[PDB]
């Protein structure tokens, strides 16, 4: 039983890093947007704070 | 006087315009959501409707109205690993009601 749960283990564990390593390649993905994109949010926001 | 009195709901598309909602029919996304109406109420102004997302659908033209309940919905045989995503999502969705 000890083996059986270090195998659930390494298979969760691998999953948990698959579905965190899919995320983060996910996250890079969004962060391809460039940052011009996001300073040009700011002054969207900052004409969004013009009322 | 329908028996089943309805309202369809769909997006809007950039740069709303009244008149072109009554001029033209494609300032409306082709995206429609059809749901059923609940009840009238009117106590200041004479038209505070309710709506729902309850039918999407996507009208292939809007301007020709023929519709068809299109809610793809594909998803693997396996869901087991798709649901652990789901817990990052809704931590994140828990962070924005919790920081905002």
């Amino acid at each position: 039983r000890l083996y059986k749960a270090l195998s659930l283990l390494k298979k969760e564990f691998e999953l948990s890093k698959l579905q965190q390593r899919l995320g983060r390649e996910v996250e890079e993905k969004i962060k391809q947007t460039h940052r011009k994109y996001l300073l040009q949010e700011q002054l969207k926001i900052i004409k969004k704070e013009l009322g | 006087r329908l028996a089943q009195p309805y309202v369809g709901v769909f997006l809007k598309r950039d740069d709303s315009n009244e008149s072109d909602v009554v001029e033209s029919l494609d300032e409306i996304y082709h995206t429609g959501t059809f749901a059923q109406i609940h009840e009238m109420q009117d106590l200041g102004d004479k038209l505070r409707m309710i709506v729902m997302g309850h039918r999407r659908v996507h009208i292939s033209r809007q301007l020709e109205m023929v519709e068809v309940e299109n809610v793809v919905h594909e998803d693997f045989q396996v869901t087991e690993e798709v649901k652990a995503l789901t817990a990052e999502i809704v931590k994140t969705i828990r962070d924005i009601i919790a920081l905002n």
